[PDB]
C-alpha cells in the first residue's frame, strides 16, 4: 500500500490517490512474565480477568 | 504447567509433543499414485453445471 501509493503518484495518469483506511499508530503492548507470576502465587487467569 | 517445588518449572514440551498436523486424519487421498488433496463441489439446487 505504501509502494502502491508512492509510485502511482509518479504516474501522470492518476491523482489524489489516498488509502481509505487508517495508518498504524503506536500501541502499548503488555509483557507478562508468568515465570514470576507462578512464582508469586498469582494464577494467570486472574491476571487476565483483572 | 507447573513449578517443581524445588525450583524450575515444567513445560508443555516436557509432557507432550507439539506441531502442525491435520485437523482430522480420517480422510486422505492421492492422484494417480502421488500424495494429493482436493475439494469436492456439490452443485447448488437450481444452479447451472
Amino acid at each position: 500500500r505504501n509502494k502502491f501509493l508512492m509510485l502511482a503518484a509518479q504516474n501522470p495518469a492518476l491523482q489524489r490517490v489516498r488509502p481509505n483506511g487508517m495508518s498504524d499508530e503506536p500501541q502499548y503492548k503488555l509483557e507478562i512474565d508468568d515465570e514470576k507470576a507462578s512464582a508469586l502465587g498469582v494464577s494467570l487467569a486472574d491476571i487476565n480477568s483483572t | 504447567l507447573k513449578v517443581n517445588p524445588d525450583g524450575s518449572q515444567v513445560r508443555l514440551k516436557d509432557v507432550a509433543d507439539v506441531g502442525l498436523g491435520g485437523q482430522d486424519y480420517s480422510i486422505n487421498a492421492q492422484f494417480n499414485g502421488s500424495p494429493a488433496s482436493g475439494i469436492a463441489i456439490k452443485l447448488a439446487t437450481g444452479a447451472n453445471a
